[PDB]
């Protein structure tokens, strides 16, 4: 169940990084 | 320019940034100024990660390059599955394979001190045929990337 909670959590830190540079 | 989508500069910031978690990186000049920027802003991406995902990330067992190919094609599918791309999720597949190189470094069953060039192998295969194409029209890693992380 855990490989879906990892992608989940890395799409959210992208949308974290996302809102800082634009 | 246009070529730096192709996959000898892709594995080349792959690898380079395998070698700044690792803390070996090449010598002489060392890493290009793309790598230099990607490498402040993934490893800050990574420490996030690995703190909000610690009890997710105790579950896996990172015991072979091949169970590493399996996980990181396993999430990236995942994270990826909707079909948007941008620059933060293509910084998270770096930050990603850090986490899967420390992991490797504790749990591989059989350690070769090569296994950094097979890791940063799939994810340049991965970053190459799933996201070159935006990658390229959207400047490129000096006119895209670079452009939007540099510092101000």
């Amino acid at each position: 169940q855990w490989v879906r909670e990892i992608a989940a959590g890395l799409r959210r830190a992208a949308d974290d990084v996302n809102a800082q540079v634009e | 320019g246009m070529t730096d989508c192709e996959f000898g500069y892709i594995y080349r910031l792959a690898q380079d940034y395998l070698q700044c978690v690792l803390q070996i990186p090449q010598p002489g000049s060392g890493p290009s100024k793309t790598s230099r920027v990607l490498q402040n802003v993934a490893f800050s991406v990574q420490k996030e990660v690995e703190k909000n995902l610690k009890s997710c990330l105790d579950n896996v067992n990172v015991v072979s390059v091949d169970t590493a190919r399996t996980l990181f094609n396993q999430v990236m599918e995942k994270e990826f599955e909707d079909g948007i791309i941008n620059w933060g999720r293509i910084v998270t597949i770096f930050a990603f394979e850090g986490i899967l190189i420390k992991k490797l470094l504790r749990q591989q069953i059989a350690p070769d001190v090569d296994t950094y060039k097979e890791i940063s192998y799939f994810v340049a295969e991965f970053i190459m045929n799933n996201t070159g194409e935006w990658i390229r029209q959207n400047g490129g890693w000096e006119n895209g990337f670079v452009k939007k992380f540099e510092p101000k």
